[PDB]
């Protein structure tokens, strides 16, 4: 808050202690550079809390889209969140993948590109086929299912990314 | 009660923007709703005490006018003022404002005040001047004379009764005897059933229980005809006291002198009957049993 | 805080600026409309941390759990966490379930059900079997995988809301 | 903030006013027991926000990981992050592991054991081959996927911990 | 309820009274500790009926629902109502079965073991074949049918707990 | 209780109040608005019991019954009693009956229609013959024994309505 | 509520009253002829529920047991619980036991005899065989399956008493 000095021998001191108060005392309630209880703030600086946090309302963090067919037809929409990155497995296989083949089409962004090999488990529609998709730090993804040509290619879920 | 509502500014430079029109003769139903406000925001005026600041033509000086409003919400920066016999008694075109002070001790602190509004007084019959009796006179002067000969008067009437009875009483050793004698027969000619006597005539072998009531200017009995009377429907009803007698289908009805009229005797068609004499009606009903025949006693 | 005007010619001056300052100062340590680094506060508003967040303690975000058998025998169990909804998979197939068939039994409640088609990967217990089951913005289940009378689904994972 | 206590006759009326007004304003500003809008803070207590909460940096929450060789060259890497534990299934099948059958080699330990018995989808490199790994509130891991001797394992996701 | 004591020379003695016998008689219609007959109640504490009890609308009794395949591919639906339990046979016979033998790939749970062994009669679909089995205290359930390979167990009735 | 009003002044004060303090004790023990240890008395609401509750007298509960010949001469009486329906088989078969075939003779009505689909074991007279018959959500019976001409259909107990 | 009688002239009215009111709270609270949301009370009369009944705890039936040979080695055990009664099957059939034919070993009381005939549905352990016995509301039970001198008897279920 914005306080005038106070001295001895001041011309009109009682009104300079009173608005020296009403201004640290409107700080307490509204506006300034301290965090009150109510009203939309923004805050700035590495804060620690070692307490238990209760959030009753709505939570954001940073959140990046992607989306894009990695090869043979297949498309993966991708959404960042934070420290955990949420796949979605879409489309239809046109051409023939062949087994343990990097998909060459699009690669993953290396924003999205976890530390640590990451495995998305996938089922075809139509069988009882099963298959999963490994995630390097490069980004060219890998098909480890047998050689397909035909099938349509679902599953949802999330990957962590340190 | 009548509301007028009012959004006044402290900011906005209206200085004679919002009329308040109103009549002399108001007495509490005038009421200002008013809503204060600064910057485009409600104004709180918590800790200042409001007031009705009123600048009367005609009637200035340091306190032109000022009372304190008891209704309002500083919270919300809204206020309610009712209309007093001061704001009232300025009839014509005046000014006015809304002030909030925080006064301790003598000398104020802090005092804000809203922008001025019209504070339009319209004369009533009352406010206006009229010629009676060769001078010119107001209402309330005239209604003030009038209250103070009806109560001058009543206790000039009070104090000639009680001079006068002290004069036959209290002066004399045998007067006090006359006074006493005089007031209670005079009781016993009214409240005690012992002087007017009437016979009714009935079916029943028992007892039946019988009220009588007495009443002038009744349903048709009034002098110049239907609703010519005074009180329309009958005046004032008194019941009667009564010492009952009785013998086989025979009630003997005991009532007070005041009570005695030799009227006209009319039978309806179960256990009531009537005694009219011009505007004067004593009614006689009857529980349990009906009347046949009824008349006075010599 | 609750403050007293100072003015010239005051009674009890030094006593009522002392009242003010110490009635500051205990708003500045504990309670009044001013979030505190010590001690259980609850906080009102839109806050915006534009820094780095850390907690110690346990973060809490509002709970809705629901449960109910979809079709065929198949019951899904539903968990959400603020933006995330947490799947599993449970029960025994009694009744024959079509391929590509929708499942009339019990419909997911419009809270649970997310923006996005997503696909629940599953495994069926005695094989190598694999399913699929697709929620739509609807919340009208549907079976994905090959006709099938008898088997145990299993399958726990997380999906996206938004 | 330490204040100095202020009475009638008091040497240097003033001078102490100042200073104590001063210290105030510091701790409005930066420091204290007061959380500000600029700078790195400590809180501590049961913080809860009724509204909306945004966060533009990074969310850091309680982190333990581990790994371990649950039986038949079957490793599983955990990492809990609050209340929830992501997993990560790696390595090569040595033994033979019947069907239905509990993995005795290494114990999930307490503190990344659900409440609930959870299922952990899985994909076998090579074929359509599919298989879960179901974690009880005991640690024993059980493969509930057929009787298998080769093969390598992989899967990668999140599992709740509490219900 | 709250009531206010009665002495000798009492100042306002006249509401004093009015006012506690007015709380009695508003406990007397509704609220307090006492159950009336009108409105919604809560009763705590173990009450003995002595006479008859007639119920016109629906009562309510803790209930528990467990579900899991015996063995063999025999599935069992069990529902506890407090000392009943309601059974019900499905499934389809997959593997071989012994006569008199123990079903040991799923046990039934303690809380819905008998005292005592009891005997669930059901019948095989398509001919007039029967069959029981007995659950005892431990949980491991015994088929006492012939050497069964394939065909539909079916039956639903009530077995008692105590 | 009916209560009279006691203020300042009033006629007959230890009349009323003695009066009002009957008029209550008398709710005490018998009639008003309050449910009693002694006498038979009428409750209305909903009643939640958290405690232990023992009937030493008989329990009454709403009871619906319903008889019909399902379809071949089979007859069914059905007695419904809370959450409960009690299932008698009777009659005798007069017409050939085919394997897993429908019964269109007559329907079982909604109010007696279990959730889940529920099978009841029956005996046939003469032999070690066995039989069930289904009850969908819709009502239409079927015969899920092999194809029967004639016989006796008998069995008795019960069967749930809500799962 | 034991209470005093309040009349005009009494000697310390004051005292009375007061100890006449706390009497009667007494009884609101714990106690008295009035039923209570806390403690265990004990409730006579007949008692008609006409809304909804919410049991948190355990409730308790009269309960009568009977076990006994019906004829040629199998004993039935009955168990009463208000208007159902628990019938189970069991031992061993040793002397022959004709088709359709009353077992006059011994019969059932007639506190567990129902009003209608109820036909108990059983299985015999090694086949597919079964068996059905009626219950008339004589007593004399008849078995209505066929010949039989060897097998052992077996079924468990619930039967109506009342019509």
């Amino acid at each position: 808050a914005s306080i005038k000095k106070v001295y001895r021998g001041m011309k009109n001191g009682a009104e300079t202690i009173n608005d020296d108060l009403e201004a640290i005392n409107s700080e307490l309630t509204s506006g300034g550079n301290v965090v009150h209880k109510t009203g939309d703030e923004t805050i700035a600086g590495k804060k620690t809390f070692t307490g238990n946090v209760e959030v009753n309302g709505s939570l954001t963090l940073p959140t990046k889209s992607w989306s894009g067919e990695l090869g043979g037809g297949i498309i993966l929409s991708l959404r960042k969140k934070g420290t955990t990155v949420e796949y979605s497995i879409g489309g239809e296989i046109s051409s023939s993948i062949l087994a343990n083949s990097n998909l060459v089409n699009r690669s993953v962004p290396n924003e999205f590109c976890p530390r640590n090999r990451c495995s998305l488990v996938g089922h075809m529609v139509g069988g009882w086929n099963a298959f999963h998709i490994d995630i390097p730090s490069s980004g060219v993804c890998q098909w480890f299912g047998p050689t397909a040509s035909s099938g349509t290619p679902r599953g949802t879920g999330t990957y962590p990314i340190d | 009660m009548t509301e007028h509502f009012i959004t006044l500014s402290t900011t906005e430079p209206n200085n004679n923007i919002g009329i308040v029109k109103l009549r002399h003769a108001d007495v509490n139903s005038q009421a200002i709703v008013a809503q204060i406000v600064e910057n485009g925001q409600p104004k709180n005026f918590e800790g200042l005490q409001p007031f009705f600041c009123l600048m009367a033509q005609e009637a200035t000086g340091q306190g032109v006018s000022e009372e304190s409003v008891v209704s309002f919400d500083a919270k919300n920066g809204t206020l309610k003022y009712v209309a007093s016999d001061n704001a009232l008694q300025f009839v014509g075109r005046n000014e006015a404002y809304f002030s909030f002070r925080k006064q301790e001790g003598g000398r104020w602190i802090e005092q804000f005040s809203t922008r001025t509004f019209h504070y339009i007084v319209e004369k009533s019959i009352y406010s206006q001047p009229f010629k009676d009796s060769n001078y010119w006179w107001t209402f309330k002067e005239l209604y003030r004379i009038f209250n103070k000969y009806i109560e001058d008067g009543k206790k000039s009437w009070e104090q000639f009764v009680e001079a006068n009875r002290e004069i036959l009483e209290s002066i004399d050793p045998g007067g006090v005897l006359l006074a006493k004698v005089i007031d209670i027969e005079k009781i016993v000619n009214e409240k005690v059933p012992a002087g007017f006597k009437f016979v009714l005539e009935h079916d029943s072998e028992y007892q039946p229980e019988v009220k009588v009531t007495s009443y002038k200017n009744a349903i048709g009995t009034e002098t110049d005809g239907f609703d010519s009377g005074p009180v329309f429907g009958g005046g004032t009803i008194y019941n009667v006291p009564v010492s009952l007698s009785y013998d086989r289908q025979k009630v003997y009805v005991e009532m007070p002198k005041s009570y005695t009229l030799a009227g006209d005797i009319i039978l309806i068609d179960d256990g009531t009957l009537l005694v009219i004499k011009e505007t004067q009606v004593l009614c006689f009903k009857m529980s349990d049993a009906k009347i046949t025949k009824g008349y006075v006693f010599v």
